[PDB]
């Protein structure tokens, strides 16, 4: 024994202990879900009232990546700052010598080349965040997520933290009632009920729900917060289906 | 982090010991003997190979004794591996005096360079000391004859004559025993064979188990040669003092 | 990141052993016998295919290597690193000689490059040492024909004939009885095949032997004519036919 | 015991972070298979979509490195991803440098190269990966070549790697012992995939759909893969005699 | 083993603490700050009678208006003096003025956790930092090797300090003469020392807008001394 | 600076320099000592642009105090103007090359010899019975060519260097305010405070 | 326990036991209040002396004319992430002409803080700070712990004790989010919210320490006398 | 590069690794140094163990730093170079920057804080030695001892001994050496010097080194038949 | 090949009183016979009652202004909010321009 008690060190399973454990922290977090759609895709998250002291809508947790990539992500906050200040960086040297925005599965692959190379030495600590990420390019709409491992696949529903198993058993479901496809107004409906359904799991204290989306008729492919009467209505449809 | 896994190779122990030091002069013990003595018109290197074989090619092959510059050589015991490494960089440094003195490399400076790189290793830097001793065999016009030792401390010191390796401390009481102050490179010959003779964990001590070396102003006048004793000249030297 | 192992890896014991050298040497001790013989007009080098499935194409991976047109290498241990240690040997052999002196190395000054490099994994930072021995075969104009074993630690040794690897200790007794000093390369290779027979178990032919000589000049591997000093490289890879026909004189 | 930690010598004179490294390898339980043609080289693997709520079009562990050059991993998908990474930045570095296309051969002794620095330094740890390059080399003709933790690699005639390697590497084995020849004696590639699919599903025992494979085929001056319809095509003429 | 820059369950920096420890074997230093200046006196401890006691330097100018004293693991404390007066003297240079003493004391306390895997521990030794200026008049602070620094009407560090400073706390008051500043120092000095407090294992020095930052003569001491024990007489 | 003039004789070495330091149309000084004792018995005057002259030679001064406290000995003359052919062969090539001539006048104790060496700031050393730098040989040299004889005495060497002064003192337009003589013999060296 | 040793290492329930022994510092250190209005936000601060002899240790520091925030733990560190403040209000000021958003002050502190929360060797602060400020789009109140988790809040109280503060603002919320245009009585309120963290102690000239920032009012901090009409 | 902190603080406030430097100057070969009115002699052991020893090359126990001042020491021999060599450097600096040599006490300052530097810098360990620093300083009459030590303090002495068994020549020196009237010449110091070693040294053959340093850089290392008289005339006073 | 440094034209005056100083400046900005601006202000309050005036090169003279008001910032919080003398913010101003020695301000400066 001893195997977890340092990073990059394979135990004689071929197993990376440490990734593991950040897994852990990730599964502790608030829920996040991503629905890929139509046209687009469209981010939510869960967003826990530890007090009344909190100013509402002030604490934005959902980052905005260029201007057409939008990410969130469940555990370790700060560790999700800096991946999404690394991807910032990806995306602006992209752009910078190749002219046009970074397609989304490239951009997924830089987020993942960095994650990953923090599980090949014992001087760097995983990251302790799961992070659901995606946009609209020119083949269209794309939805991902990455684990601490550096792991990542494209999905038609994303969701991770600590209500993922009620959220993924929601997303399942709308993935096979909806073959030929959902649209976007529908899918920020169904992204409020489905972190309404999940927070059974954070059941003690009161939260307040985030959504963002890009859709290319909704947005024109550009990444935008949902808010006022939008929300307001996708508040409404989800108090009304818990009920 | 990687903290974990060093084994801080330059610590004192609470004895005020340097571990690494005393552990690589622990494996310069089971090396082969090394003799150095020094006589009044020349002196004597010779060294005992380690449990050789018959299919080892002896005339082309050099473990114990090195020459530095065309004045100055040395015996080895320890790894050979890293004496090269040590050899390579004292022949270098005697080259580098001589490029800006125009002048021989005094034997004593050679020494100090060489053990002052030795004592770095004990200080800083994280990694393992030289496991190597050397006895240093050479001639300048201030001293004249001269011989050194030096270990992986970096500590040197002068001597008449010296063992290094093993059994030293049998060696050094027979060497202290028969040396005189008056003595001849011929005598001393026959000094540094006949205490290997004893000393020896071999059965017997033979030509093919021998490296052989004499530093002697037995040079047409004033001036100094070194001579690397062949296999059949250590064969004629060992019937001449009569082991064999 | 950064390599935070500055450090020494092989560090001496209380009883003087360094522990990473021991451990390089048991790990040659597993590996696959390989052997070198000096005659008076040549040097033979050898050792076993041992094919790590029958699907693997065997003549892709050289266990033999040419690192200079006149020397030679054999090794026994792990694969890998002597594949790099060949790389670097080769390269070694241009930097630090030819590019200088406009001509290759002679055998004894390569291997003591090549034994530099092994002795530095012995005691730099954040390395374990090379889990290889070398048997060098090579030639040059002033010191003639010689062979070389090389060592984890470094060291290195000039040998009339020996051997490394599984079954060393007996091989170096079988070639102890029939060295001596007036062989010819053919009965070097004779010989090495002979006791290159007792350390392998399965198929014994030129397809799962590999087997090469330092020998005489060999223009037409040159791939040109007109300089009369160049003569060609006196490296040469036996080929599976050749093993064979000397298999049936055995 | 910290020997078993990072990569240096036990008493036995073995790697245990490298044994380890191999045991990552069949962590995706997925196994794959490569073979060759008379003009192709084919590799097949088995493709797996356990969540429905994946897209099914972006898993995948076969990568194309270079227009030449192809590569199957069996692996963790970030350390195959690191390696197909690598392999494509050198195959470019290659062609820049030497004003040639990086041959499959090279480029596997390139990073059998790098494995085996991760196998000697301590800082880097050994990809839990094992990489097998396919293409139709223009010197060596069709080419397998197949790179491990340990560092080592070496040619084959064919090749099969994951969890049930020996079932599949017998069924070749004993396929080659028949016809007496080093490829399958076969002149389109579309034949040559049929022959790699139909030694799997009767070495490992188990039918295939369209979705339940993935295939890469190598021909002369371009590497590519096929898609769910290719394959069910391919799938077609098979149980069709 | 465990990292150097490493917190405990508790929150505290571990080799922190422990330097603190390393100061509590140190020789006794007081500093006594009154509205006429401000007193620092020391502990000289010679190990044997034949080390020349006047060569005990434990009492130190960093520049005119600014004095300081030191008790712990003293040779540390070298590089953090040449550093104040380098910070001193630069300020003199870039703005033709005297420094402030909390400026001056806070450069040195820059430098206390620049430690880690910069130097390689933290400073073993605490320093009374007194001085003068013109804007917060005459002051004293307490350089600590956690990078703290408090302000002090009257402090004592070493071996004797939390016996000193309970006596500090009793006898301090804001209308202190300089005089009887002096006394006060000799006098707490004489109780927690081992050895009979004499001129020559002993130290007086201080610190006015005037004549600045003077240390006393073993001659203008040993009159000090003789009028304690008079005054300690007299009743 | 101007003239430095050398001259071996018999027994010693006398090293001739001029007094004087001028910047522009100014004569800043008329008592300066163009030289360094290197070690007891080997002296080095020098000439070359302000600044560069006296770094260069108390730098060459330093290093061989530093050799002679390490060892307890004192150096040659001959590994001494090697040492310091080499400190301006490698400066030639250098960003800013020291523009500094030498002459290394010295007293082997081991081989009882005087020996005058002469180097340039590129780094070019000759060993000398006699020699000067600059526009100072040009005057001197007929002289020294015509009356030198390498068994002359200190006395001698002397006069026939009052000899060649004159004629620097008829001939060159500018006034270099005399000269500073040092002698170097086996008792050391020492200053000739009337010349 | 074995996952302890240093920053670089996950517990197995995926804790970080160093950035919490850092948040235990927090804990440790005096009681500092902070809350705000739509035109005010204040800082109240309870300044901890050593001994009576000692002077009262600074709580609150000054990053610029519009920002500032208060400390609880380990003071060099806070002098640490107070400079670097200082120097991005400052960068911001001299490159774009444009005072730096309180919101984007916390982003940057945040990331900082993480850095020395993931690479090995070093470690994290062990300081927790309550920044003010007013900008573009009025007052705000920032919470900063080492963990580089930052949030904006109308009011909170960080250090020991602090959990009586912390809900007497929350049963306050409403009515001294209302107090505009009335900076005196925004201060009370902050006075009697660190009063409800006090036992044995109370507050005294030289204990009390307060700072505002407002509307037509820079970043000022008030000590001695001059809180002493808040007593 | 090495970064490692190898002297650090433990739980009671001790820097073991600098502790256990002095461990190995208390090793060592006593070293001892007395000064007298116009004078100070620099005694030191040398261990009888070595013989067949070449003394004519063997490097010797005191070394000089200058032309006007002296270092010995105890401890680890091969650390003592680097120090030497490093001060030796020094001294001509201070004569090139300065134009006047270093007076004995700046030296000291110098060789202790190189001794400090060593323990509070990553990669490297404390130097195992001791030193005696003496001489006197330029256009002064006033003789100079100093001594440092691992830790990088140091201090004056008007006689003090290091090394192994100095509790028992420190015990000697402190009821023999009068302050009041220290020994007034040449001959009175280098007695009581010998005296001091002959406590301890076991035989007074070659196993003591003797070196005198007078003003004006006048430094001279006594002879074996000179110190063999002062071994002779002590002990012959003793038979009464 | 490019000219790094400009002419901005302009004059500016200093007169010191008993009791107050005056620092006078023409608002006119010029590049060779062109006009820039009419009303382009030159002297400048830089806090703690101390006026300046960078005149010449009006690249190099907002930058050293700039420059020195930011000293003055620092001054502040680096040494508890005293305020920055006469004497001493010349001396700080000294330092400023030397920094550029080789590669000056092109500014004659008043304060
Ligand atoms: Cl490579
Ligand atoms: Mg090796
Ligand atoms: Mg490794
Ligand atoms: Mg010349």
């Amino acid at each position: 024994t001893g195997y977890d008690l340092s990073n990059s060190v394979f135990s004689p399973d071929g197993r990376n202990f440490q990734v593991e454990y950040a897994v852990k922290a990730v599964e502790n977090g608030t829920t996040s879900i991503g629905i890929k759609c139509n046209d687009g895709v469209v981010f939510a998250v869960e967003k826990l009232i530890t007090s009344k002291l909190l100013v509402p809508q002030k604490n934005v947790k959902i980052q905005v990546v260029d201007r057409h990539i939008g990410c969130v992500y469940s555990g370790l906050i700060p560790d999700g700052r800096h991946l999404v200040n690394r991807g910032r960086e990806e995306a602006a040297s992209f752009k910078k010598l190749y002219k046009t925005p970074i397609p989304i599965p490239a951009f997924a692959d830089r987020l993942g080349q960095y994650v990953q190379a923090h599980t090949l030495y014992n001087s760097v600590r995983p990251f302790g965040v799961s992070t659901i990420f995606g946009g609209v390019d020119k083949n269209g709409a794309h939805l991902y997520m990455l684990e601490p491992s550096g792991s990542y696949w494209g999905y038609k529903g994303a969701a991770t933290g600590k209500g993922r198993q009620s959220a993924k058993a929601e997303l399942e479901k709308l993935v096979d009632h909806h073959p030929e496809g959902l649209s976007a107004r529908e899918a920020v409906k169904q992204a409020a009920k489905i972190i309404y359904l999940a927070h059974e799991d954070n059941k003690e204290k009161d939260f307040e729900l985030e959504i963002s989306w890009c859709s290319l008729s909704e947005t024109n492919g550009l990444h935008k917060f949902v808010k006022g009467d939008l929300l307001q209505e996708a508040i409404d449809f989800a108090q009304k289906e818990i009920n | 982090g990687s903290r974990r896994y060093d084994s801080r190779t330059t610590i004192f122990s609470p004895e005020g010991r340097l571990y690494q030091v005393e552990y690589a002069l622990e494996s310069i013990s089971h090396a082969g003997t090394a003799i150095g003595i020094m006589a009044s018109d020349g002196i004597v290197l010779a060294a005992e190979r380690k449990v050789t074989s018959t299919l080892l090619e002896q005339d082309t092959s050099t473990e114990k004794l090195y020459k530095l510059n065309d004045k100055i050589a040395v015996a080895v015991a320890g790894l050979t591996a890293d004496a090269e490494i040590l050899i390579n960089t004292a022949r270098i440094h005697a080259q580098n005096y001589l490029k800006t003195y125009n002048e021989d490399i005094p034997v004593e400076i050679l020494v100090r360079r060489l053990s002052d790189i030795k004592q770095g290793y004990t200080q800083h830097g994280g990694l393992r000391p030289f496991g190597v001793s050397f006895i240093y065999a050479g001639y300048d016009d201030r001293y004249g004859y001269q011989l050194y030792t030096s270990n992986p401390s970096g500590n040197y010191t002068g001597w008449k004559a010296i063992s290094v390796g093993a059994n030293t401390s049998a060696a050094q009481t027979l060497l202290q025993m028969d040396y005189k102050d008056d003595m001849k490179v011929d005598d001393a010959i026959e000094l540094a064979l006949k205490t290997l003779s004893k000393t020896t964990d071999s059965s017997a001590l033979t030509y093919d188990r021998l490296e052989f070396a004499t530093i002697r102003k037995g040079a047409n006048d004033g001036e100094v040669y070194q001579k690397i004793f062949k296999p059949q000249e250590i064969k004629d030297i060992l019937v001449k003092t009569g082991i064999t | 990141m950064t390599d935070r192992y500055s450090f020494s890896l092989t560090t001496f014991s209380p009883s003087g052993k360094l522990g990473q050298i021991d451990y390089a040497l048991t790990a040659v001790k597993q590996g696959v016998t390989s052997l070198g013989i000096k005659a008076t007009n040549g040097v033979v080098i050898a050792t076993e295919k041992k094919s790590s499935s029958p699907l693997a194409m065997s003549e892709t991976l050289s266990k033999v290597s040419l690192l200079t047109p006149d020397i030679g290498a054999v090794y026994s241990g792990m694969g890998p690193d002597y594949r790099v240690l060949v790389d670097k040997s080769r390269k070694v052999a241009h930097t630090s000689y030819k590019r200088i002196y406009g001509e290759y190395p002679p055998t004894k000054l390569l291997v003591s490059e090549v034994a530099k490099i092994m002795q530095e994994a012995t005691q730099s930072g954040g390395v374990r040492p090379f889990g290889v021995s070398l048997l060098i075969a090579g030639h040059d104009e002033f010191n003639g024909f010689s062979l070389y074993q090389v060592d984890p630690s470094g060291s290195y040794f000039p040998w009339k004939a020996t051997a490394i690897g599984k079954g060393s200790v007996a091989a170096k007794t079988f070639l102890e009885k029939r060295w001596n000093d007036e062989l010819e390369l053919e009965d070097a290779i004779h010989i090495a095949l002979l006791t290159l027979k007792e350390s392998v178990e399965g198929e014994f032919n030129g397809d799962t032997i590999e087997l090469a000589i330092i020998g005489d000049e060999n223009p037409d591997l040159l791939g040109y004519t007109g300089i009369p000093t160049d003569k060609g490289p006196r490296f040469r890879k036996l080929t599976s036919q050749e093993i064979n026909d000397r298999l049936e004189a055995l | 015991g910290y020997d078993r930690h990072i990569t240096i010598f036990s008493p036995e004179g073995r790697l245990y972070q490298v044994e380890y490294a191999f045991k990552a390898t069949n962590q995706t339980n997925i196994n794959s298979l490569a073979v060759r043609g008379k003009d192709c080289t084919v590799v097949i693997s088995q493709k797996k979509v356990p969540d429905k709520l994946l897209d099914p079009t972006t898993v995948s562990y076969i990568f194309c490195i270079s227009r030449t050059i192809g590569m199957v991993v069996n692996g963790p998908i970030p350390d195959a991803r690191n390696a197909a990474l690598r392999a494509k930045a050198e195959a470019a570095e290659f062609r820049y440098k030497y004003g040639y296309d990086m041959p499959c051969d090279v480029l596997a002794k390139r990073m059998a190269n790098l494995s085996q620095i991760y196998t000697q330094r301590a800082y880097m740890r050994p990809l839990g990966v094992i990489l097998t390059f396919v293409s139709v080399d223009e010197e060596l003709g069709p080419s397998i070549y197949k790179t491990d933790p340990a560092g080592y690699y070496v040619g084959y005639k064919a090749t099969a790697t994951g969890p049930k390697q020996q079932e599949i590497t017998t069924n070749l084995e004993n396929h080659f012992k028949k016809s007496k020849i080093d490829h399958i004696n076969e002149e389109s590639w579309e034949k040559v995939v049929e022959f790699a699919i139909t030694h799997m599903i009767d070495a490992l025992g188990t039918e295939f759909s369209k979705n339940d494979l993935e295939v890469g085929v190598a021909t002369k001056d371009k590497f590519f893969t096929l898609s769910a319809e290719n394959i069910e095509e391919r799938l077609v003429a098979i149980a069709e005699q | 083993d465990r990292g150097v820059s490493t917190f405990s369950p508790e929150g505290r920096l571990f080799q922190v603490e422990y330097s603190l420890e390393a100061i509590k074997l140190g020789s006794t230093a007081i500093g006594i700050a009154t509205k006429e200046g401000v007193v620092l006196g020391v502990e000289k401890r010679a190990t044997s009678p034949l080390l020349e006691s006047d060569s005990i330097e434990k009492i130190v100018e960093i520049d005119r208006h600014i004095g300081c004293a030191m008790s712990g693991l003293t040779a540390d404390a070298r590089s953090m003096i040449e550093h104040a007066r380098t910070a001193a003297v630069t300020h003199n240079l870039y703005y033709d003025e005297d420094i402030n003493v909390e400026s001056l004391t806070q450069s040195v306390c820059d430098l206390a956790l620049r430690f880690g895997e910069l130097m390689s521990r933290p400073f073993g030794v605490a320093l009374l930092i007194a001085g003068h200026d013109a804007d917060d008049g005459y002051q004293l602070f307490h350089a600590e090797p956690s990078g703290t620094f408090y302000r002090y009407n009257a402090k004592a560090i070493g071996s004797g300090s939390e016996g000193a400073q309970a006596e500090l706390l009793n006898e301090w008051h804001s209308s202190l003469t300089l005089k009887e500043a002096e006394l006060l120092v000799l006098k707490i000095l004489k109780q927690v020392m081992e050895e009979k407090l004499d001129e020559n294992n002993a130290q007086l020095s201080c610190i006015t807008k005037q004549d600045g930052f003077k240390i006393y003569d073993n001659e203008k001491t040993a009159e000090l001394i003789k009028e304690l024990k008079e005054k300690e007489a007299a009743e | 600076m101007d003239i430095i003039l050398g001259i071996r004789v018999q027994d010693s070495v006398i090293l001739a320099s001029s007094k004087a330091v001028t910047r522009g149309i100014s004569v800043l000084k008329d008592s300066d000592d163009k030289t360094r004792q290197l070690s007891p018995h080997t002296l080095m005057s020098f000439a070359g642009e302000a600044g560069d002259t006296v770094q260069f030679a108390e730098y060459i001064q330093a290093n061989i105090q530093l050799y002679s406290i390490r060892e307890d000995y004192e150096l040659s003359p001959q590994a001494v103007s090697s040492f310091v052919r080499q400190e301006l062969a490698k400066s030639i090539r250098s960003r800013r090359p020291y523009q500094v001539n030498v002459l290394i006048g010295g007293y082997d104790k081991k081989k009882n010899k005087p020996e005058l060496y002469q180097i340039d700031y590129l780094g070019t050393k000759v060993e000398l019975p006699y020699g000067a730098h600059g526009y100072s040989g040009f005057y001197t040299f007929s002289l020294l060519d015509h009356h030198y004889r390498p068994d002359m005495t200190t006395e001698e060497g002397l006069d026939l260097l009052k000899l060649c002064v004159q004629e620097l003192e008829k001939r060159m337009p500018m006034d270099f305010k005399g000269v500073i003589v040092k002698i170097v013999d086996k008792d050391g060296i020492r200053q000739v405070d009337d010349f | 326990n074995n996952y302890d040793g240093d920053t670089v290492t996950f517990s197995p329930t995926g804790r970080l036991f160093q950035v919490e022994y850092a948040l235990e510092a927090i804990k440790q250190g005096s009681v500092t209040v902070g809350l705000r209005s739509n035109t005010h936000a204040v800082l109240v601060a309870l300044k901890r002396n050593a001994d009576e002899l000692s002077s009262y240790q600074k709580k609150i520091i000054k990053c610029d004319e519009h920002m500032g925030l208060s400390l609880a733990g380990l003071a060099p560190d806070a002098r640490v992430l107070s400079n670097y403040l200082r120097q991005q209000c400052n960068y911001s000021s001299l490159v774009f002409n444009r005072k730096l958003a309180v919101e984007r002050a916390g982003h940057l502190l945040c990331d900082k803080a993480q850095k020395n929360t993931q690479s090995y060797g070093g470690r994290p602060y062990g300081v927790g700070l309550l920044i003010i400020g007013y900008d573009k789009s009025g007052a705000h109140l920032l919470e900063f712990q080492p963990s580089g988790n930052v949030t904006e809040l109308y009011g909170t109280a960080i250090g020991a004790r602090s959990q009586g503060a912390k809900t007497y603002l929350e049963r306050t919320l409403d009515t001294f989010i209302k107090i505009d245009g009335n900076p005196d009585e925004l201060i009370k309120a902050g006075v009697e919210a660190i009063s409800q963290s006090l036992r044995d102690e109370s507050l005294t000239v030289d204990n009390l320490s307060i700072a505002i920032v407002g509307k037509d009012t820079p970043f000022t901090i008030y000590d001695g006398e001059a809180v002493a009409k808040y007593i | 590069g090495y970064d490692r902190a190898l002297s650090i603080f433990s739980p009671d406030g001790h820097i073991f690794q600098v502790e256990y430097a002095l461990e190995a100057v208390k090793r060592g070969t006593c070293a001892v140094g007395v000064k007298g009115k116009n004078c100070v002699v620099l005694g030191c052991e040398r261990r009888s163990t070595l013989k067949l020893q070449d003394t004519r090359i063997t490097p010797s126990k005191v070394s000089k730093i200058d032309s006007h001042v002296v270092l010995s020491f105890s401890g680890l021999n091969a650390d003592s170079r680097i120090l030497i060599e490093k001060a030796r450097v020094e001294a001509q600096s201070h004569r090139l920057t300065l134009e006047d040599p270093v007076t004995v006490e700046y030296l000291t300052r110098y060789v202790a804080g190189v001794q400090q530097r060593y323990t509070q810098s990553g990669g490297v360990r404390p130097f195992g030695v001791s030193t005696l620093i003496a001489g006197f300083d330029p256009r002064d009459d006033e003789p100079k001892l100093y001594q440092t030590e691992p830790s990088g303090i140091y201090s004056s002495w008007s006689a003090q001994t290091i090394g192994r068994n100095s509790k028992t020549v420190r015990e000697f020196l402190e009821k023999n050496y009068d302050r009041k009237e220290p020994p007034a010449t040449v001959e009175e110091c280098v007695k009581l010097t010998v005296r001091s070693l002959l406590e301890v040294v076991q035989t007074g053959a070659k196993n003591i080194e003797i070196t005198v340093v007078k003003p004006d850089s006048d430094i001279v290392a006594l002879s074996s038949e000179e110190i063999n008289q002062y071994v002779t005339q002590i002990e012959q006073e003793k038979q009464e | 090949q490019f000219n790094p440094y400009g002419d901005n034209g302009g004059t500016i005056l200093g007169i010191a009183g008993e009791d107050f100083a005056v620092l006078a400046g023409d608002t006119r900005n010029i590049t060779d016979y062109s006009i820039n601006s009419r009303y382009e202000p030159k002297v400048f309050d830089c806090g703690d009652n101390i006026v300046m005036s960078a005149n010449g090169f009006a690249a190099d003279g907002d930058a050293l202004v700039k420059r020195f008001k930011n000293s003055v910032k620092w001054y502040h919080f680096d040494h508890n909010d005293k305020k920055l003398s006469i004497n001493s913010a010349a001396r700080n101003i000294q330092h400023l321009l030397y920094s550029r020695r080789f590669f000056p301000y092109y500014v004659y400066n008043i304060i």
